[PDB]
């Protein structure tokens, strides 16, 4: 709905999505939702947001300390879903996406945590351990509560994953640069295109492409292939950490970064 | 699939999606090699000629002195590299090659699996990856050099708890880059399916020597197996031939730690909660948010904060019971089995003999025939036992 | 005597005239033993189900790969303790309670008979103290505290070149007052008469299972069994059931330690000469004087200026033949074995599988099927071997 | 000859042997020298002396750390032949043995070393380590060179071995006061009396006890038990350890102890 808005007047502007991601709470609450404002403001068009886990097993060093930040700052699912609200009341039309691991949406129930999330305004879900093959409990109640459930479309892919992730999926479709687990250090070089292709012929949901991009010219390497869109993590979490001793230096490198990254998807 | 990959409500293939084709081809491999009659002969070449199968079945007779109990110990301590891990080690080993691998990624606590992972890569020519947590390198240190001195990297993991769990993480992470040329050697009967079904298969043999080894000596089957339980594979891998014969009591042995009442413990089967986490929807110790837990024991090797799912299973229909015994406890056992039978136990071990004397004692006129796995054998652990004794 | 206690010129009983009734009294023992279907029963059966007999004969193909030498490996690094010496221990116990003795003395050198010596006296029910060289105490300590857990007294001797012979030295000053309610469990064949027979014949089992696994796997006997000397207990063990198979060659090797021309060795078999010690008349290292000189191996269990009278004999009239490998070359043994074969080995029998390596290279396309005896396993090694890795 | 010459002595005058023992070369050749003046000087009937061995395996820590001194001044089997020529030189008459180990009596041949103690003027050798079972080619050799042969009766002793002993050995036969290895600390309480009978029916050469004596009043009850004499060893030597630092004062509480071992004797 907010992504089909979105992709529909990415269209009309002929230009692709930029969408960063970070961890809820990470340095803090306060700086967290400060640190969201300045991506939103310097030109992303959605939101990637990460629910600090206590395992995270697709990610890297980088993100696995900025869980460990939020963790230290005490951050819970339940601040984080806090914090998603004010997002929202301050930002109506931005698609926002979660980036959840299992055990977090299972916890409490799986249609529980799902009507959570609409109750908040969230648009998307996307369960990182969740192959297409244990899907059916969360995509079910990601659609009765209006999420889009992401799915995830692997370079290895074949035709079968592709009908599937294309019928199942709601929102974008996320594609993956490379194997292995997120990073900014890691580039995916394998040309991605004969994907990108088959899911416009199934009609799957735009797609995203993400890990390991960390420079403009990656974005721009990404909708050029035809992708919808650019996702960017640890590059910007790296600013995060890099720059904890400088809040105010810490938001306006963020800023020159996102402007830069948005620049290349026009 | 091929093969079902849920136990009940418990199991399943909860990886990135990236991880499907490997697992999918690691079920196929399998399937493929069970129908195998090459393959079963060369796995079971290994096993007798190079692993030392079958173990043997020891009564210990000393220990239950003045009962009515008649206590066997199944002696996977007297295989090749000093414990069961070595089974399942060499079948996997051969899947390995079978699917064309040449690197081998392995996760260790004991460092009994890493030992078993370096010693099958060096015997059949794959290239060895452990990781390892770093307060696992320091309390179960003599490993860390058996398995260097072999060919195999060891990888410190100093993240979390530095135990199991984190050297797990690593692990996963690292298959998920490099799945194309490694196999993930899983050490225990966990993880995503196929990998409990897989593990059980190799580890079963042990259920079914020590059924043979018992009706030739006792001429009937035990009144119980014991088995301590870390992830799952020995307790298993001797339940599995005697699920069937429902007269046979099936014990499995969680670490108490502390206590479980001051939560530093690694009991998730009767004291933790239902999770999704390792690739499996089993029970875990988690925080009330779903947050993972670091579990403790004095034993690396049943330091994880989660179990296997057929064990989860077989405990909800009843078939199987679960315990737990304290650090204190497995102690006195490791001295208990020393001195009287002239034995030294693992600590793993050791909470599967501690029940069993609890068994006894508790009871001493009940006539019980027990079996007790004796998973490893204890030179890995005598410098932190030595330790210990001093308070 | 009821026995020969001689091997042409070498051996007899060499001790003080206090000690004569003690040795007729276990050669009397023996004697019965070796006539009793019971004693043989019970002796079967901790070998079987305690000790963890047969052990495997694994054949090693990646260290032979491009030559015309098929490998055998005996694997007594699979016995319960981790060396052939669990064998005559458990049958000296049993020697030890039929002639109504509750304590046990015995020496060691690589531990591995200390080991030995606990667990049996655990199992059986005899207090057990022990002797050995302050050196040892540290360079194979892993061994130290399995002893001690097992209810053993270790005690450490500093005289001397604090290591074998200074062991020995005190166990036999102590047996010599105590010998009416000690048994004394010699560690190897040699010694006085009746411990070279009654070792030879407690470990016999070595060459009776390797011959029936031979002639099982290959349809013939070996052309030559191989085996490290420190006293020749694992020698005389695999050798004594070839010894009238003319065409099998009987390989004995001595630790050439730094290398002969040094003087650094523990090689009396061949570079030694003919003296009286250690209650035998057999090859000695000893000084121009006859003073008895001081031996020098880098493993503990070869470490000893002496040799067993059987041994002596087989070579002087050409039936055994007796080499020597230096500290270097049993390391490259060591480490060649753990990183393709995944097997670590004694350093002790490191000195075997260095020879069995030598035949095969230096005449890679000669066709020869051999047997190393693995004594043991190196668990006790691996932090001396790391300590020499660097420089 | 001499031994003979000194029981048919000692036997008119109604008194015990009293025979010391040390270690020549302890702790030096010309020290060793000088004690063994003062123990004959003060008493000694005959002596017992110990060439230098590297295991010795009867002997308890004191003997032990006597043959480490006599090393120490680099003391070999040529010197104690060579100081035995001295002695002997000084002393025609007092009957003397050695104490020797078996490997350094075959070393060069077991004719050739009985040879050498004729030649010195030796009356009798020990071999510590040859049981009557090996003894044949000792007593052989002893016997064509006119040495005496020392036989051990111990107190686990039967009658077969009473008979060896007695027809097989000559000068003096050797009862043993206990079981173990030499020391002074550790004293012979068992009664020897039947032993000392049987000797004398069988006609044995008479005999001299040792092992633990280290007191008048143990060599009193020896010889009041019916034996020929006593042997001291370990009491003599800690009086050389003791004193090392004081030469003069160790002749000196050597000489007090000889006197009142051997009045202990009369
Ligand atoms: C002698 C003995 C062990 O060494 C042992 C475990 N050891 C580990 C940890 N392994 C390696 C990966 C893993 C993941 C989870 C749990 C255990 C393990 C190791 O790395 O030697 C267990 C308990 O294991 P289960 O039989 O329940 O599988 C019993 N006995
Ligand atoms: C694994 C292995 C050993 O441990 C070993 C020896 N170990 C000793 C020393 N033992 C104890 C008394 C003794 C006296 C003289 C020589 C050796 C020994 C010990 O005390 O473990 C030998 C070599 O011994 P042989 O087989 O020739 O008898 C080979 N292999
Ligand atoms: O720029 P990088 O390399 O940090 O990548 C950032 C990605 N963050 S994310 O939320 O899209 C993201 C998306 C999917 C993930 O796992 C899965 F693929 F297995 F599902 C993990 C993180
Ligand atoms: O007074 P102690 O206790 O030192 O005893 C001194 C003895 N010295 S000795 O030369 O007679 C002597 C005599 C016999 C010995 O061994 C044997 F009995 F086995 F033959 C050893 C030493
Ligand atoms: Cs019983
Ligand atoms: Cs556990
Ligand atoms: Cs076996
Ligand atoms: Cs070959
Ligand atoms: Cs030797």
């Amino acid at each position: 709905e907010r992504y089909e808005n979105l992709f529909a007047q990415l269209n009309d502007r002929r230009e692709g999505a930029f969408v960063p991601f970070v961890t809820l709470g990470d340095p803090g609450i306060e700086q967290s939702l400060k640190i969201i404002d300045t991506l939103i403001d310097a030109g992303a068009d959605a939101l990637e947001l990460g629910v600090p886990f206590s395992d995270p097993l697709a990610d890297g060093p980088t993100i696995q300390n900025a869980n460990l930040r939020a963790f230290a700052a005490g951050v819970t699912p339940a601040q984080c879903f806090e914090m998603l609200a004010l997002i929202r009341e301050k930002h109506p039309t931005i698609p926002i996406g979660l980036l959840m691991y299992a055990n977090l949406v299972f916890n409490n129930g799986i249609d529980a945590f799902y009507a959570r999330c609409e109750q908040v305004g969230v648009d998307s879900v996307l369960v990182a351990d969740v192959p297409v093959e244990e899907s059916a409990p969360f995509r079910q109640a990601a659609l009765r509560h209006n999420i889009a459930p992401i799915f995830i479309c692997p370079p290895n892919a074949d035709d079968d994953l592709l009908r599937q992730v294309a019928s199942y999926g709601r929102g974008y479709t996320y594609l993956l640069s490379r194997s292995g687990v997120t990073g900014a250090e890691n580039r995916g070089a394998l040309p991605l295109h004969h994907l990108i292709e088959k899911l416009k012929e199934y009609h799957a949901a735009p797609a995203l492409q993400g890990f390991g991009i960390s420079s403009p010219e990656q974005v721009s390497a990404a909708v050029r292939a035809g992708a919808a869109g650019a996702i960017s993590g640890s590059a910007i979490v790296k600013i995060i950490e890099k720059n904890l001793a400088s809040p105010k230096q810490m938001l306006a490198e963020l800023r020159s970064f996102v402007s830069a990254m948005k620049a290349a998807s026009r | 699939t091929l093969l079902n990959p849920y136990f009940g409500e418990f199991g399943g293939m909860y990886v990135p999606q990236i991880l499907m084709p490997a697992l999918n081809q690691l079920e196929e491999a399998f399937v493929s090699a069970q129908k195998d009659p090459e393959f079963q002969a060369q796995f079971a070449d290994l096993l007798k000629n190079y692993a030392g199968r079958p173990t043997a079945l020891t009564k210990c007779q000393n220990i239950t002195a003045g009962t009515r109990t008649t206590l066997y110990l199944k002696r996977e301590d007297l295989l090749h590299g000093g414990a069961h891990k070595t089974n399942q080690v060499l079948g996997q080993a051969l899947l390995a090659k079978r699917m064309g691998k040449s690197e081998i990624i392995a996760e260790t606590g004991a460092g009994q699996h890493g030992v078993a992972s370096a010693l099958a890569s060096a015997l059949l020519g794959l290239k060895c990856r452990i990781y390892m947590g770093a307060k696992d390198v320091e309390r179960q240190s003599p490993n860390v050099f058996r398995m260097r001195l072999m060919g195999a990297e060891v990888i410190p993991v100093h993240s979390g708890s530095a135990t199991l769990k984190d050297a797990c993480n690593e692990a996963l992470r690292d298959w998920s880059g490099s799945y194309e040329t490694a196999h993930y050697m899983l050490g225990t009967a966990a993880g995503p399916h196929p990998y409990p079904t897989i593990v059980r298969e190799f580890q079963r043999m042990i259920g079914e020597e020590t059924k043979a080894q018992i009706l030739d000596k006792e001429g009937r089957l035990p009144d119980a197996v014991i088995a301590c339980v870390g992830g799952g594979s020995n307790a298993i891998g001797m339940f599995a031939d005697f699920i069937n014969d429902t007269s046979v009591g099936l014990i499995g042995v969680e670490p108490g730690g502390h206590g479980i009442e001051t939560g530093e413990h690694g009991a998730p089967l009767k004291h933790g909660r239902v999770g999704i986490y390792f690739g499996m929807k089993a029970p875990m110790m988690q925080t009330a948010d779903g947050q993972i837990e670091e579990s403790y024991s004095i034993s690396a090797g049943l330091d994880f904060p989660s179990v296997g799912p057929q064990h989860a299973y077989l405990n909800s229909i009843g078939r199987a019971d679960y315990v737990s015994i304290t650090d204190d406890e497995a102690l006195e056992a490791f001295k208990t089995l020393c001195r009287h039978e002239g034995i030294i136990p693992a600590l793993e071990s050791s909470h599967a003999l501690a029940h069993a004397l609890k068994m006894m004692r508790e009871q001493p006129e009940k006539e019980q025939l027990l079996v007790v796995n004796l998973s490893g054998r204890g030179d890995k652990d005598i410098f932190t036992v030595h330790d210990i004794l001093k308070a």
